[PDB]
């Protein structure tokens, strides 16, 4: 029993940290087989962040203009070129820990694990939502540019996310790996601010059927409701709409259960408009967002707590 | 601003 | 900017997972050199769980009675010990990617992170705090226990739990890596209960640090308070009373923030008499006692927001 | 009662 934000190991990810230096900058970038991935900004100044062209900056390097290090190694870096937002630094040594791998552009609400690393040295790992408005909540501090977020399924190990960025409200912006920004977000120090974000419902859901998986069904009612009529409540609670799709998504999870999926709506709208009544749901006071239901069926079990 | 770690 | 639970990177503990296997029962091992450390019920049947002698059992079985595997390398056991609650299995090669180590009695209020395992291989990770009645929330599914806790500090892994068991409540005990069970608890299939809770008050006020680390300071007061005045207040909310050697602990947090212990306290005595009223500190709409001090230096900076 | 897992 039990249930919690549970990142994937990350002794995979971890063997393909190394430190990326040019001129006074210093940050993290990723080596898989010959190539490390870092964020382009490796190349700025303090000074060149307010109005950079990266394009005239990178002209003006070379490939000894970049310091590369795993471990103690010093690797040679051997071809450059920019990939949107970020650097590919060919290396002179292919990496033996690199692991099998994809890349992947994560959608809104989906979810990833990050391992938090300074000086291509890995601090800690968590779980978190890209939300809505494309930002994440993380813990990031200064020189943790090139850390990576990921999942894994299998032996493979889907990178979906570089850290490149902090907005003004404290949340995070960053590429996937091939540099194309989640978000309308550019890396530049100039004002951006995060859209308004919504409250991800279809893992709202997902969540509820976790608590009953987990045997609790305080929450639930006799009704139900149609999906347009679950909309408006929806609207005015700043929850995302509920579509046709997302209502396919949880059936295995009301098959599980037998909760009819437009009966949990009935119970979230319910939620929604009599609070909580001081009552925790899988030990919080809220309702949860930050779990698919993908999270859920691995994280739960086959079977129902009655 | 944003702010480049 | 940020703060999250934050995992320790789990590679190095991950290089130390293995699966072994007695009759018809199967559960993960950690391999350290040439031992290999699991819960001693590896040797238990559904039947024997409910009144079982493990010394009565053991003498029962031989070397070749235990199976040890690791990927797909099935590894000899040359032999066998019972300590406490644990079974020591010597095994014919030496784990060579033994990290360096050592075993620790974790303390009431202290935190590790949890590499959830099922048939010698990592599912997952998560932050848990041991609870002062010696149970941790944890996460875990049938095939879970050998499954282990831990810091790392510097290149060193502080390995501190090992899981044996769920309690009806649905939380988790276990056991140090000598075997001494967390709390009063019993590796046997018989009626056993968590006794009460109590909230971590070193860490409610290490997080309020945090929370103004990173420069929010809504909730403080012009009040101050004796340690006295904040017991009664303590007592009243189910807090665990502070003491002289936790305002010692909170003083380099007291320092980097100018704000006074007992003046904090007074912030948190008010906290507790008045709710939050509807606002969030860190993000929680409810007060954190999940984070040591020690968890708030390593992941907030060293520069206070203003 | 306490489960073993």
């Amino acid at each position: 029993s039990g249930f919690r934000k549970m990142a994937f190991p990350s002794g995979k990810v971890e063997g393909c940290m190394v430190q990326v230096t040019c001129g006074t900058t210093t940050l993290n970038g990723l080596w898989l087989d010959d190539t490390v991935y870092c964020p382009r900004h490796v190349i700025c100044t303090a000074e060149d962040m307010l109005n950079p062209n990266y394009e005239d900056l990178l002209i003006r390097k070379s490939n000894h203009s970049f310091l590369v290090q795993a471990g103690n190694v010093q690797l040679r870096v051997i071809g450059h070129s920019m990939q949107n937002c970020l650097l590919r630094l060919k290396v002179d040594t292919s990496n033996p820990k690199t692991p099998k791998y994809k890349f992947v552009r994560i959608q809104p609400g989906q979810t990833f694990s990050v391992l938090a690393c300074y000086n291509g040295s890995p601090s800690g790992v968590y779980q978190c939502a890209m939300r809505p408005n494309h930002t994440i909540k993380g813990s990031f501090l200064n020189g943790s540019c090139g850390s990576v977020g990921f999942n894994i399924d299998y032996d493979c190990v889907s990178f979906c996310y570089m850290h490149h960025m902090e907005l003004p409200t404290g949340v995070h912006a960053g590429t996937d790996l091939e540099g194309k920004f989640y978000g309308p977000f550019v890396d530049i120090q100039t004002a951006q601010a995060a859209g308004t974000d919504t409250t991800i419902t279809l893992n709202v859901l997902a969540w509820l059927y976790a608590a009953v998986i987990n045997g609790d069904r305080w929450f639930l009612n006799r009704f139900t409701t149609t999906l347009n009529d679950f909309n408006l409540v929806a609207m005015k609670y700043n929850y995302e709409p509920l579509t046709q799709d997302h209502v396919d998504i949880l059936g295995p999870l009301s098959a599980q259960t037998g909760i009819a999926v437009l009966d949990m709506c009935a119970a979230l709208k319910e939620l929604l408009q009599n609070g909580m009544n001081g009552r925790t749901i899988l030990g919080s006071t809220i309702l949860e967002d930050e779990f698919t239901p993908f999270d859920v069926v691995r994280q739960c079990s086959g079977v129902t707590f009655q | 601003s944003a702010v480049l770690h």
